[PDB]
RNA sequence: AGCAAUGAGUAGGAAGACGUGGGGAUUGUGACGAAGCGUUCGGCGUAAGCCUGCGUGGAACAGUCUCUAGUGCAGAUCUUG
RNA sequence: AGGAGUGUUCCUGUUUCCGAGCUCGGUUUCUGUGAUGCUGGCUAUCGGUUCCAACCGACGUCUUGAAACACGGACCAAGGAGUCUAACAUAUGUGCGAGUACGGGUUUUACUCCUGUAUGCGCAAUGAAAGUGAAGUAGGGAGAUUUUGCUUUGCCAUUCUUCGCACCUACGACCGACCACGAUCUCUGAGAGAGGUUUGAGUUGGAGCAUAUCUGUUAGG
RNA sequence: AAAGCUAAGUACUGGCGCGAGACCGAUAGCAAACAAGUACCGUGAGGGAAAGAUGAAAAGUUCUUUGGAAAGAGAGUUAAAAGUGCCUGAAAUUGCUGAAAAGGAAGCGAUUGGGACCUUGAUUCCAAGAAGUGCCGCCGGUUUGCCAUCUAUCCCUUUGCCUUCUCUCUCUCACCAGGUUUAGGCUUUGUCUUGAUGUAUUUCCGGUUCAUCUUUUUGGAGAGGUCAGCAUCAGCU
């Protein structure tokens, strides 16, 4: 008999465990939750959380973007809880020393040839338990087909949301609403 | 090779698991307790061992083991060793020594079982 | 084991109007009727099961004897209950022969493991 | 089997065109070797109770 | 996986997940896109603006391939032909020729940046910007047809 | 494992369990008696349900992890008997 | 409060009384954290399954409102109601990643395995169309680094200047459309340069494709 | 153009003849597992059911006895009457017997009680005896190899290559060669095993008998269980 809001008992919104049945990812988390709990460094606490993320937050960073975040800071190990893709536009790949979950086989060839080390996360623990002189990165989350559609809903004044439309070009959602000559602009 | 990786395959399912209500038990040789954990179980762990009454009408005890540092791991004839022991309080001391060479951590439960085992003949 | 044993209920939770109609069987079903008294919780009526009535963590599935039952099929499957004999009482199964009972029952006494069924088929 | 599946450690596997064998998220499969090496364990705190 | 669906769990509840007041009636609100003009209008304005009306001049028997024109960028090209790059880095004489038709594009657009290696690009069409960028690289432009 | 606070609920949402017919894998039971059925011999689980003594019965059935569905009834002036 | 043990060495309590300036230190017996102590009845009671008594309680659905003088329901068994296909969409798991996934060749023959050439969707948008077709900065910020406060080799600072990911907020540049210019040329055109309370589902060193399941929308019995 | 022929690949709930099944299992599956498009209804167009199971084998109950007969009762066949709509044989419903209860309903919840009925010298420890069991030891045969050594390739480190593959806008280019990816036979170079030494160990019979522990029967020392009484404390009151 308490005047309490929800008598909370209030839950936490973020994910509380690993969802994968991938056994290697589970053992990765067991490492980095021993290492988070015991070591005290905030690097390991963040890496633990980012390991448990779903696929759309483990988004691929290109080799050419990974150059330019790591530009002034050449010595430091470039961590990315995520995948690493080759940039085809990048002609001469810079050497770096990357850690990540997964390299595509082009990007593994391109770094290793260019004089450039290519680590897993369990190897990063042996070198750098604290995360001393590392660079956390992550690929942009809101940069995909699906996330163009979100926001204020396309027929409202000054939204930049895409409509869900079956096909492109005229004859599809380009008349009443989109022209002033057809009723109204909005 | 890895104990934890083999476990994350076979923890939930294997030939041995035998359930009733919340209980589960594990019928393999290389297993003190017959509980299904990472520590005790045969299958998964590096250097497992069992204490079983020997199968000769059950007159005497076996200590069943593997060669240390997983030597002959791919050759399961050669890997699995046996030592026969007589049922007594006196030959507890030989068994207590032989266990702690392989595994120091499993030593209290060996003393628990070996005491129980002596009391066991078909 | 044998710790104290406290039960909260001894009565079952019989299904609402199982008494009245023989088509309604006694196996519990929550009344989802809009006007039903049992779900609305008037006094002087069938009690509903809550989790409130849950028995102790220490003593769940615990027999009057002290043991937990673990039911068993072959002669091989009793060996599992060797080191857990104090903890577990073995119930010989529904289906088993007169022959294979007297192989089980005789092998159980070699192991000092209690068998619940006794004078099972004679 | 080597002509089919290939090398493990970047070039492809001959008979399956464009195929390479998969690579785990770890190199070393286990914890206990890694967790209980000297590089981790010195930096680790002294444990606690309750 | 019928197992995993809500009906299985939902079974045993009378409404069946649709609610006692409103009910699961056969076809409230019309069928398909019907009612867009009147009752379902609020939904159309927002979500789907520009749906009603006709705009441009119609094309009878429009034929694709007449207009098709797959475009590579200037920032790529090199991906197009790795050995030549190590050839055309050196020497300062001859140049690595990129027939863009042979990989299968017609137009070239200079969205990107290119290394300063003399090169010759042959494409059916060149964007105005692409030409300026290529020339700066010391490259030459050639038209096919 | 420990500590503290909390616990009403139709329509509705989500989570973990119980049960049924088949497929794959595995561990078994059975003409010295399988399935089903009956029962104040009984037991376990908050509960869905599970286990089991005795009687009848006379030929096939079950546990575990998975896959799959024509998968759970008190009602419909429901249907057939 | 209860399976054993040893025993106060430390610790708090109460106490013997010795000294230093009510307060602190040293010392002796006693009791706690380390307490369950003594004793009896029955070996059938205790307990359990059933039926019965007694005191108190206790009169499916639509609806604001049902025990209703609202409707359905005599009894029992068995049968009986969100399914399958397609088009999308978000979410999540798995694979590969600027890519990604009708035939033929094999075969024990509906499985499996391999494979050439295309196409799909994606990698560029924008105009009705002719067409044309892409320089970052600032603020807050994860984390690292250099340094200042506290039980100590660990604890939290915002103490520092160093770089500041994602993302949000503010403003740019570039591309297409519209509007309005134009030095100078090989003058049906090109174009230095410079715009605009206009406009795009644009852009800013690319994330998608295939597959699995749920939920939703729509078509079909 | 206003005249014409033409196989193949393609379609196939019918006919004819094969092979399968994560399908249904007699209220299902076709309407039809049977004399089913049958019985039967309609003037007619049309409508359209129900109905599978004794036993391995009919060995399908002769014979005596009561009765008009149907049947009953003895006896008999069978593993069993499973006794002819006969496998198992649920519920609703019905009769008897036993057990209770009932002053114009009964059922039901919670709590006791009453009546029927069901259910319980532990664990051990020390001697002696028999019944088990048959370890090591000691031989013959057999198989593992602690530890100290010597050493292989794994792997990368390229080297001297050579061979066969594969990719490639690498070269005069039509062919050879050169890089890329594989395999192989070779090479310089720094914790999953061979060959010798035999800590130890399994299996195998004859043993050579002995340990061991098990159950049990005879003493000796030792009592758990359950329900209570009083006492001392710790918390709340």
């Amino acid at each position: 008999g308490i005047d309490l809001e929800r008598n909370g008992r209030k839950k936490k919104g973020g994910r509380r465990t690993v969802k994968s049945q991938n056994p290697y990812l589970r053992l990765l988390v067991k490492l980095y939750q021993f290492l988070a709990r015991r070591t005290n460094s905030r690097f390991n606490a963040v890496v633990l959380k980012r390991l448990m993320n779903p696929k759309r937050l483990k988004a691929p960073m290109s080799l050419s973007k990974l150059a330019r975040h790591m530009k002034g800071k050449e010595d430091h190990i470039a961590v990315l809880v995520g995948s690493v893709t080759d940039d085809i536009r990048m002609v001469h790949a810079p050497k770096l020393t990357v850690c990540a979950l997964r390299f595509s086989e082009t990007a593994r060839r391109r770094l290793e040839k260019a004089g450039g080390e290519c680590l897993t996360f369990d190897q990063l623990a042996l070198r750098r338990p604290k995360g001393s002189k590392c660079v956390l990165l992550r690929a942009a989350t809101k940069s995909r087909e699906a996330d163009k559609h979100f926001g204020a809903a396309p027929g409202t004044p000054g939204s930049k949301a895409r409509p869900y439309v079956r096909s492109t070009g005229r004859k599809f959602e380009k008349a009443r609403g989109r022209r002033k000559s057809r009723g109204y602009k909005n | 090779v890895s104990s934890e990786l083999l476990w994350q395959c076979v923890r939930r399912n294997h030939c041995f698991i035998r359930k009733f209500n919340g209980i589960t038990l594990s019928a393999e040789r290389m297993n003190l307790t017959n509980k299904n954990t990472l520590k005790y179980s045969g299958i998964a762990h590096k250097q497992p061992l069992g204490l079983n009454r020997h199968g000769a009408n059950n007159g005497c005890i076996a200590l069943v083991t593997v060669q240390k540092c997983s030597r002959a791991m791919r050759k399961p004839t050669r890997a699995v060793q046996v030592r026969k022991f007589k049922k007594s309080k006196k030959e507890m001391s030989k068994v207590m020594k032989a266990v702690a060479e392989r595994r120091p951590d499993l030593l209290k439960v060996a003393n628990k079982k070996m005491k129980k085992l002596i009391r066991t003949n078909s | 084991v044998k710790r104290s044993i406290v039960k909260k209920r001894v009565k079952s939770f019989p299904r609402f109007q199982s008494d009245r109609y023989k088509r309604v069987k006694s196996s519990w079903r929550k009344p989802k009727g809009i006007d039903c008294r049992v779900r609305r919780k008037f006094k002087g009526t069938n009690t509903m099961p809550n989790i409130g009535y849950g028995s102790n963590k220490k003593t769940r599935h615990m027999l009057p004897n002290g043991f937990f039952k673990f039911l068993v099929s072959s002669p091989k499957d009793i060996e599992l209950l060797l080191m857990h004999n104090t903890k577990f009482a073995a119930e010989i199964a529904h289906n088993i022969s007169s022959r294979k009972r007297r192989e089980i029952l005789e092998r159980a006494d070699q192991l000092n493991v209690l068998v619940l069924n006794r004078s099972a088929r004679l | 089997l080597q002509l089919l599946f290939g090398r493990h450690t970047t070039g492809t596997a001959q008979l399956k065109k464009g195929y390479h064998l998969p690579r785990a998220l770890m190199s070393n499969a286990d914890l206990s070797r890694i967790v209980n090496s000297e590089e981790i364990q010195r930096v680790v705190r002294p444990a606690r109770v309750a | 996986t019928t197992r995993l669906r809500k009906t299985r769990k939902r079974r045993g509840h009378v409404s069946a997940g649709y609610g006692r007041v409103g009910k699961h009636r056969k076809h409230p609100g019309g069928r398909g896109k019907a009612g867009g003009m009147h009752h379902m209008r609020i939904n159309y304005d927002k979500y789907h603006p520009g749906y009603f009306g006709k705009v441009g001049m119609r094309h009878y028997h429009l034929l694709k391939n007449q207009y098709t024109c797959p475009t590579v960028n200037v920032d790529k090209l090199w991906s197009l032909v790795p050995a030549t790059l190590e050839k055309a880095e050196q020497s300062k004489d001859k140049a690595a020729v990129i027939d863009v038709t042979k990989s299968g594009y017609f137009k070239v657009l200079g969205k990107g940046d290119l290394p300063k290696i003399p090169v010759i690009v042959k494409a059916r069409f060149f964007s105005k910007i692409a030409e300026k960028k290529i020339k700066a690289a010391g490259g030459a432009c050639v038209l096919t047809g």
